[PDB]
């Protein structure tokens, strides 16, 4: 069994010459030579199916990624797993090998306005599709946006994605796998339900601000600190801003905090494009109902030169089918994983 | 030692029977029959709560979206090569 860095990486006779890329959210990531397509691919190993929420994380990542066909979303090219369900202790996902991600990129380059614009467009172009499928990503961040030097962007990792349902009660599955909350919408952070598509717009807003200045906008270290960071820039919430908060014990907490003034965007991003900030201001609106929606963002004057509604495709297989209702026996999820992955076996 | 008890009470005075339900749901994978201060002494006797072990309640107060609770824990822990686009 071909193995990388002391770990078993059984990627069959098809995928050979493995190279350790890095440690990911599911486990080890490798590059491999695909002997059928004559190219190097990326392979993610996803292992122990002994924890329920991890099986959840895996099914979402598979099911969603496997029924999406979009230029700006990474696709699954192959899945390797044991022929029998009892033997399936791990699952290998095979994707397009991408040169870098936006986290690594902002870590090295300072981006030109032109580059930012195109990247933002692609994020939103890919998002319009995600949303039209009735899907919430919930984990939009630089490290989840894969590039290669041609400037092609692909949104990745749908393990935390849920079907858009404001009536869904929050379970902490979100914070079980993502502790950093720099890109978390304020209402996610203090409500417990009512999360809408606009949580994803907020994240993109955070990603935009981070492309303009390379520093993250709200880099809070802890829970209460993250809230403080948001009000530190956005200013203390307005009369009706507060009305977005269903959790009265949270609403009172925000009110108990000392007054903070709004920091004008041009004072925070001295030499950023004026069209870029007007868009940002709408993406980083505390009030999730006032906050700009994806389709409207693409139509913003800042993306003037890329906006083409005929080349911005919507989902054909939307998650109306499946409210999805996971959070059930783990042995059943493993079966659903075995099922979803079955269309890649010798048959 | 005894000041941890002072702000165990502070937390118990701020957990209504209904908040208690939202708090035990947040302790998902980790028996139903508990009521208020019985929750703390359950956590304590399962090594999830000490004078020095606050990790878990700090976490549960976040998942339950209770900054008012967590703020009391914090406060009495501080005392104690790119190609051009088209
Ligand atoms: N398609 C890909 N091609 C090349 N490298 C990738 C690809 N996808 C992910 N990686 C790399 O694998 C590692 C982790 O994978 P992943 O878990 O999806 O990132 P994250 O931890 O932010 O969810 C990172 O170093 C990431 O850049």
């Amino acid at each position: 069994p071909e193995m990388v860095r002391g770990q078993v990486f059984d990627v069959g006779p098809r995928y050979t010459n493995l190279s350790y890329i890095g440690e990911g959210a599911y486990g080890m990531v490798c590059s491999a030579y695909d002997n059928v397509n004559k190219v190097r691919v990326a392979i993610k190993k996803i292992s122990p199916f002994e924890h329920q929420t991890y099986c959840q994380r895996t099914l979402r990542e598979i099911k969603i990624l496997l029924r999406f066909r979009h230029e700006n979303i990474i696709g699954i090219n192959d899945i390797i797993r044991a022929p029998t369900i009892e033997q399936m202790k791990d699952v290998y996902i095979v994707q397009d090998l991408m040169e870098t991600d936006l986290y690594k990129l902002l870590k090295t380059q300072h981006l030109s306005n032109d580059h930012i614009c195109y990247f933002l467009y692609q994020i939103l172009r890919g998002l319009k599709y995600i949303h039209s499928a009735n899907v919430l990503h919930r984990d939009l961040k630089p490290s989840n946006l894969l590039l290669n030097t041609t400037c092609d962007l692909k949104i990745c990792d749908f393990g935390l994605a849920r079907v858009a349902d404001p009536d869904h009660d929050h379970t902490g599955f979100l914070e079980e796998y993502v502790a950093t909350r720099w890109y978390r919408a304020p209402e996610i952070m203090l409500n417990s339900k009512g999360y809408t598509k606009s949580i994803d717009i907020w994240s993109v807003g955070c990603i935009l601000a981070e492309m303009l200045s390379n520093r993250p906008i709200f880099p809070g270290k802890h829970y209460l600190d993250q809230l403080n960071h948001i009000l530190g820039i956005l200013g203390s919430p307005s009369q009706e801003d507060l009305n977005c908060i269903i959790n009265l014990k949270a609403r009172n907490y925000l009110l108990s905090l000392p007054h903070k003034n709004k920091v004008p965007w041009n004072r925070l991003f001295p030499n950023a494009d004026s069209k870029a900030l007007d868009l940002l201001d709408k993406m980083l609106t505390f009030n999730p109902h006032k906050r700009i929606e994806v389709e409207q963002a693409l139509a913003h004057p800042y993306l003037e030169q890329y906006y083409d509604p005929s080349d911005e495709p919507i989902a054909e297989a939307p998650f109306k089918f499946d409210m999805e209702l996971d959070d059930l026996p783990k042995e059943k999820l493993k079966e659903l994983i075995f099922e979803e992955t079955a269309r890649f076996q010798p048959g | 030692m005894a000041e941890y008890g002072t702000l165990l009470q502070d937390l118990t005075n701020n957990i209504t029977l209904e908040d208690l339900e939202q708090l035990k749901s947040a302790c998902k994978e980790d028996e139903e029959i508990t009521t208020g201060s019985a929750w703390f002494s359950f956590l304590e006797s399962h090594n999830k709560l000490d004078k020095d072990n606050l990790s878990y309640i700090e976490h549960i107060f976040e998942i339950s979206r209770r900054p008012d609770l967590l703020t009391m824990v914090v406060d009495y822990r501080t005392r104690v090569k790119l190609a051009p686009p088209p």
